[PDB]
């Protein structure tokens, strides 16, 4: 139960509860997705309709968000109404009703819409394949629910009793008096939760190099490469991702996207090439890999990376990989590769 | 389809007295409505033929 | 027309009174046996009229093994009625089987419709 | 092409083909599922899987032999196949494993494992195979309380009561010398088979089988198995037809060929010369249908089966089909009869002249058991060519016009109307 | 233009034209499938309705069949009507109309039905994966048309002009007088076809070992292995496929299917394990691979294989790999592997 | 009512005759100019009545770029008619643009329906 | 939906004289049919009031 906050002379406040309950901890396929859609449904003492009508008259809204590490519950509101929203977030983690007609009428039709939207984007389905062939169990779990493993209502309640514990969450506030926040948290139902244990592993995750996968798809063609990164190399690959998509690199017109996803134990570098004609995709990805294997000098892009890191970290709690001064070179080694679309006219791994 | 369902005037006849779904357990009290239709025809037809001779 | 919330409010007041539950409860047992729906193989919750939005909500939320058994009892009662007979005596509904299986689903849908109606026609004060 | 029947105490029938590359030798018995009662139903299906069990199949496979078995309503067979130079080893295997010793196959460890495997097959049949189980339910309602109603696989309720003593009691009553025919097909000569049997002194048992007392009888009825969670509707409908040894046997098969079979997703199936296809394709009334003419020792069934996704127009599909059956009495044309003659000859020629000697062994043994001989394909073609339009009109006036029907159905069959609306479509009030 | 036939005292005859025009020669994805559905459509001199009505009164039917090597046109008919069916098959190869309204109304709805039926069988989709990762271009082409590459009407007519040549086909007949068949073929439009060239390659095809692929699917789970076979080893793997599915092997209760597909230049051995519970599939495939790696003696199953080969070859033109007498042993080497279904609970290649 | 196969049989007989094509063809050119459909921006094949199965088959098989242009000419002619005006003279259909674009699709559908009708009512002989 | 489309008697009124799709180019000759409906009402109503005094 870590509590921290920052203050400002600002009209709007934000409160967040971060749970280590993402898809990398899920027991079956898609259980963390279905628990995320159960948040802010009916509570034992208050219906979901009553919660929307009451907070609208005060000027506040609620939202729940899922990624591979976290489930995040958030409220945004006018500043002087803080004790109402501390108690409303505590009742969700403590006494959600989990009615069987709520699963049929609300939760399952909302999760089918999330899956059908993400199914039409070939860039997103290429990223899901790159996580699966790199890590294969923890970080390689599927994010959304599709129904190849059936999940009952008791499976959702067992997963909620596993992740909603006091050693597994942290509370943060923006534009919030910190001494008032610690007093309201200790009086709420968050201190009545079970203690439990933290789910965060300490060791490095197991990874695999030199893998391949091909999927047929009607639409645009995508070629994508992926590299797993350890903790000591996080600064080098952050400079590389900003250098490749800027005007300092001649390859930036051929690359659609490049980024580095970061975790507390390591990360994953990704790169994407997208076009509707697969002869353009095959020509572009062959030039990228051959030029990165000869080597690049990354030191002209250090000051540009320090600006982009500060802009992005204004919403994040700042994992400080801020020593960019030792970054000099890069040469491409072994990597993983996926191809989505017209795979009869796309390269293979040993051809590049 | 059959002609009793495709014609404009016969489909009204078919959906009312031919193919209309009835509950299987109605008794003889549910027959009074069709007797009232026969009574109205009897009163109208005997009314016209008497009106040809009435002052 | 009269809501089941109003019926349960009057009925639970009689059942808690020790003097009113000695007068009305013997009369109610003779009233049900003279009604005769159990001799056609029906429970009382099969007899509730269903052509209204509250009853359509409660029938959707019924578990499917109880929904299959309700459909067989209604069909068997229609066939017995057209033959002008009764069921054999070993196929009658017993009193310990005549339970209100649909009543908790009805009362939950009625309370949600009352709370929605109160929030839609509402006052405020500064 | 010639068959040869010879009796020396044992009836031996052959059909020699010196162009084939395999041979097939077995025994066919003249009892089927219509010789059981409702308490031992499934005892024939258990005897088949005892013969095809793993230890029995392993002894045959080290010699180079393969095993087959088939259960029908009037007969059952047990067949060994081999290369043409080893028909003496296949006739030895039929002697040791099936005639002399049966305490090896009927051990307690082998019987309990076989009974578990059969119970799983019958359970998966009743849950997944919807066209074939509707046709099984059509037999049980048309011939109710009569030996022709029992299913050939048995039921789950009747199979679990069976013990080893039930199988030995069936074998002592039906597996007899006066109920059996030894068959041989493929590349095997007739006098080589009768001298291999006579070089031993084979004999199963002396005596005759029991005689059942109730004869088969058609009853107009219906059975409905409604299941709203299934995506289609499956319906069968039939009248009483012709038995084997009937003088109208080939006329009934030609009448079914007039209406034929259909597949809505095959483009050449949509262009056939059938006048029923004009009504069906206008609003897409079904997915497939097929007409049949089944024959048994005492009775038969003539009708059709169909499968449909258009569940709100089921009544139009039954109405259009039965109005075309009325035309066989009234207004069947000469060009429809000539088309059905050529297609019946192509269908019969493909059934009897396939390249499978196991199929030929089942057809030869079943026909010698009833008639005592086999009709050649050349003589069957001459009976088909002599049928006229007046033969068709006289057959349909007896079997189709104003007659009782039997109906079976499963799935989304709410749109199927009741019995008297369908029964009244068996006549026109025009003629 | 090879012509051969066999005779019999039989009422029914069969005539076939074998074209080297299967999916291993296709220019785009699914063109050989769409040409197969164009056969017996409208001809320049006779409509498709007229062809069905005329041959029904004679007692004959037509059919077209596609596999990975051949397109086969077949007729089955009463014996004395032979010159009508020689001329009808010659008009299909020579003067098919290829109307644009026939593609919209008949050919494309029939090919969509073929694809949707085969899509619901996970055993069939596992076999398509095994061909794609073993050979990758020729034998690895997709069999059916799905529309990830669009195929125009001119693409179909260009493929028909490539495969319907005199050096690329052979004519066969069963229950047919051979001297009459050679006379009717020389008088027909088959001798007016272009000469062209044969498409059959002589060298061994290129193969790959040690590959893997995983597909998510709602239904039963399938695990499958695949081995490419050269021409000198075709007799050993034919005995292995009959031994594994017979009563001579203790593993036959765990195996769903095993076969060997044969071509003129080599073959591919397949094995399948199917169940609705993926814990049964994982236990079964681990026991199969471990027992085949220790070694098996195949000589007790030689006489059983010679019977099964003669039964199967009654419909085939008999590629004679009939020396089973030298087959003694087998030990499993390197192989390919696919997994279809609940892939989170299925093994990986390095775990077995 | 009169089929287009019958109209083309009579019309092609006149056009091959050198004496009949000198008499009727000047009369037909005056008949079309007095009809006045080209001053509303229409071709003749836009005027054919379409509520029959042969015309519905031919309109389905028309290529889509010609189907979009046919829909614009019909809509523009309805708007000009309700204003009781004519089009500007530079927007009139010229004689070299008044081509029978729909006629080959109509004649192909008519021949297929005639062959089907002959095979459905047919005789045989031994 | 609106009450003019959901009621059993008003949907017949709505589909005939309110929401019925007409071609945009019909002229004043297409108005004669509704004048015939007014003429029939005029002949019926003046007919009843004269029949109260007729022998
Ligand atoms: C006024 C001029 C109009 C003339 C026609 C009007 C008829 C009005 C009669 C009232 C009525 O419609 O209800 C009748 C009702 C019986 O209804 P239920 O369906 O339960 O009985 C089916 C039966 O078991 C099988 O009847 P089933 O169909 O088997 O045989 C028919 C029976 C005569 O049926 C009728 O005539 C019906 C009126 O034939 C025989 O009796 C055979 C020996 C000749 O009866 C009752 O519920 C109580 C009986 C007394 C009702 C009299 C009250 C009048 C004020
Ligand atoms: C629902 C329809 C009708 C009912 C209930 C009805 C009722 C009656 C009654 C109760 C009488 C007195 C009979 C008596 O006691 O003598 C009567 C007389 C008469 N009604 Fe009707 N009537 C109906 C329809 C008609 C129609 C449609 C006409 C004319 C076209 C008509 C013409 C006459 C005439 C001429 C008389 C006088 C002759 C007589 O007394 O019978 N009625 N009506
Ligand atoms: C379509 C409806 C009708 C038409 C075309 C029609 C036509 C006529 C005509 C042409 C006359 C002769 C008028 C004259 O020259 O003086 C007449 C007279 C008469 N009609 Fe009608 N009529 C119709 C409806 C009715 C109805 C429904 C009634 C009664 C309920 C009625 C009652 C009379 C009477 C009482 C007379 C005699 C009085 C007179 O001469 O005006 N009419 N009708
Ligand atoms: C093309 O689209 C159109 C369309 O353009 C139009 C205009 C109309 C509308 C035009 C019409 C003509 C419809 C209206 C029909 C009529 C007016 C016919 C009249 C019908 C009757 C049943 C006549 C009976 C009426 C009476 C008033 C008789 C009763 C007399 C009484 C009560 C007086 C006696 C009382 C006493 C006290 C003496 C359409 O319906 C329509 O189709 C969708
Ligand atoms: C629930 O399911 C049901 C159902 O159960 C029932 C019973 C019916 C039964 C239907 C009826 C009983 C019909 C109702 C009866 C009528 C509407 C009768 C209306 C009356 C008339 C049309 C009277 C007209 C009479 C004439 C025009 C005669 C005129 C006299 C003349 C012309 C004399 C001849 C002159 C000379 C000079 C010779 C249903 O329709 C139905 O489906 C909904
Ligand atoms: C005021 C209350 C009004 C209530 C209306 C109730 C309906 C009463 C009708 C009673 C049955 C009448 C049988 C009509 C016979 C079939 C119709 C028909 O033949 O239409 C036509 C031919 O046209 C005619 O000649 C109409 C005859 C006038 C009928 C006047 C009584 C049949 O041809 P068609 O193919 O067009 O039919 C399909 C129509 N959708
Ligand atoms: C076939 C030709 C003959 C048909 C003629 C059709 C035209 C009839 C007259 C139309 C005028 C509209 C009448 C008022 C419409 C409102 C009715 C209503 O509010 O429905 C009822 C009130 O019940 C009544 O009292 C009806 C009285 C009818 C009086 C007519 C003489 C309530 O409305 P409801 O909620 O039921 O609407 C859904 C309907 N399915």
């Amino acid at each position: 139960l870590t509590v921290s906050a920052r203050d400002a002379p600002t009209k709007i406040s934000t409160l967040a509860v971060k749970v280590h309950g993402g898809s990398r901890y899920a027991t079956k396929d898609g259980v963390a997705h279905l628990l995320n859609r159960f948040n802010f449904q009916n509570t034992n003492t208050r219906s979901a309709l009553k919660l929307v009508r009451e907070s609208e008259l005060l000027g506040g809204t609620f939202k729940s968000t899922l990624d591979r590490e976290y489930i995040t519950l958030k409220a945004t509101f006018l500043k002087d109404d803080l004790p109402y929203y501390v108690n409303a977030l505590a009742d969700v983690l403590y006494k959600t009703a989990f009615k069987p007609h709520e699963l049929t009428e609300s939760v399952l039709p909302a999760a089918r819409y999330d899956y059908a939207v993400a199914e039409q984007c070939p860039v997103k389905s290429a990223e899901d394949q790159l996580y699966a062939i790199t890590f294969r169990k923890g970080l390689g779990n599927p994010l959304l629910y599709d129904g190849v493993e059936r999940v009952s209502l008791q499976d959702i309640k067992d997963f909620a009793d596993k992740v909603y514990t006091k050693e597994n969450l942290e509370v943060s506030g923006e534009n919030v008096v910190e001494a008032d926040l610690k007093r309201f948290v200790d009086e709420s139902l968050l201190s009545t939760l079970p203690a439990g244990k933290s789910l965060v592993s300490k060791s490095e995750p197991k990874f695999f190099l030199g893998e391949e996968n091909r999927v047929r798809f009607i639409g645009d063609s995508v070629a994508a490469i992926g590299i797993p990164v350890n903790k000591a190399s996080l600064a080098q690959y952050e400079v590389l991702a900003n250098y490749l998509t800027s005007a300092l690199s001649e390859l930036s017109g051929l690359i659609s996207s490049a980024k580095l996803d970061k975790f507390t134990d390591g990360g994953l570098f990704t790169l994407f090439v997208r076009d509707q004609d697969s002869a353009v995709v095959s020509s572009n990805i062959k030039k990228i890999v051959a030029d990165l294997k000869k080597g690049k000098d990354l030191s002209p892009a250090i000051n540009y990376t320090k600006l982009k890191n500060a802009v992005q970290n204004e919403s994040v709690s700042s994992p400080i990989e801020l020593n960019f001064d030792a970054v000099k070179d890069f040469k491409l080694g072994k990597f993983n590769y996926v191809a989505v679309g017209d795979v009869s006219n796309l390269p293979y791994l040993d051809e590049l | 389809m059959a002609f009793r369902k495709s014609n404009v005037y016969l489909s009204l006849v078919n959906s009312y007295i031919i193919d209309s779904p009835q509950p299987s357990s109605i008794n003889y009290w549910w027959n009074m409505g069709s007797l009232l239709g026969l009574c109205l025809v009897i009163q109208i037809v005997t009314g016209i033929f008497m009106a040809m001779h009435y002052s | 027309p009269q809501s089941f919330t109003s019926i349960a409010r009057i009925g639970d007041y009689i059942l808690k009174s020790p003097v009113l539950s000695k007068l009305c409860v013997p009369v109610a047992n003779q009233f049900i046996n003279l009604a005769g729906y159990k001799k056609l193989g029906l429970k009382f919750d099969d007899l509730i009229a269903e052509e209204n939005p509250i009853m359509q909500t409660a029938l959707r939320r019924l578990p499917e093994d109880e929904s299959y058994a309700r459909a067989y009892r209604i069909i068997r009662a229609h066939q017995t009625e057209l033959t002008h007979h009764l069921l054999p005596r070993n196929e009658w509904i017993k009193a310990q089987e005549d339970v209100p299986y649909l009543l908790p689903y009805i009362l939950e849908a009625e309370a949600a419709a009352k709370e929605k109606d109160e929030l839609d026609n509402i006052e405020v004060s500064k | 092409a010639e068959v040869t029947q010879l009796s020396n105490g044992i009836v031996v029938a052959t059909e020699h083909n010196p162009s084939a590359h395999t041979a097939s030798v077995g025994v066919v018995f003249g009892s089927g599922a219509a010789n059981e009662n409702p308490y031992n139903n499934g005892v024939s299906n258990l005897w088949k899987n005892i013969f095809l069990s793993k230890e029995n199949s392993a002894v045959a496979a080290k010699e180079g032999l393969a095993l087959s078995s088939n259960i029908s309503r009037d007969f059952q067979s047990y067949i060994v196949s081999s290369l043409p130079g080893s028909t003496d080893k296949s006739l030895d295997f039929l002697n040791q494993s099936f005639i002399q010793q049966k305490a090896n196959l009927l051990s307690s460890s082998n019987f309990e494992a076989t009974k578990k495997s059969v119970l799983k097959q019958v359970q998966d049949f009743e849950e997944n195979d919807h066209p074939n189980r509707v046709l099984e339910h059509l037999h049980s309602t048309a011939f109710q309380n009569t030996p022709l109603s029992l299913p050939t696989r048995g039921t789950l309720e009747s199979l679990e009561n069976l013990v080893v003593a039930d199988l030995e009691s069936f074998a002592n009553n039906h597996f007899l010398n006066s109920n059996a025919v030894v068959v041989g097909t493929g590349n095997i000569k007739h006098e080589d088979l009768v001298n291999s049997i006579e070089s031993k002194n084979l004999s199963l048992q002396t005596g005759t089988k029991p005689v059942l007392k109730k004869k088969a009888a058609f009853l107009g009825s219906e059975v409905r198995l409604r299941d709203d969670t299934l995506p289609k509707a499956w319906i069968s409908l039939a009248v009483e037809g012709e038995p084997v040894n009937s003088p109208n046997y080939f006329v009934a098969k030609l009448a079914a060929q007039i209406f034929g079979s259909y597949n809505a997703f095959e483009p050449a199936s949509r262009l056939q010369g059938i006048k029923l296809l004009d009504n069906i394709q206008e609003y897409q009334l079904c997915d497939n249908f097929n007409h049949f003419s089944l024959s048994y020792k005492d009775s038969g069934l003539w009708g059709f089966s169909t499968a449909t996704r258009n569940v709100t127009m089921i009544d139009d599909l039954i109405h259009f089909t039965l109005k075309q059956w009325n035309r066989l009495t009234i207004s069947v044309t000469d060009t429809e009869v000539e088309r059905a003659k050529s297609l019946l000859k192509l269908q019969l020629g493909q059934l009897y002249e396939s390249g499978n000697p196991v199929n030929d062994a089942n057809l030869l043994g079943a026909e010698v058991l009833i008639k005592g001989s086999k009709l050649s394909l050349g003589e069957a073609f001459k009976k088909i060519d002599a049928i006229t339009v007046k033969d068709v009109k006289a057959w349909a006036g007896k079997r189709l016009w104003d007659q009782d029907i039997a109906i079976a159905g499963t799935g989304q069959i709410e749109g199927l109307l009741d019995y008297m609306r369908i029964r009244s479509d068996m006549s026109m009030m025009r003629w």
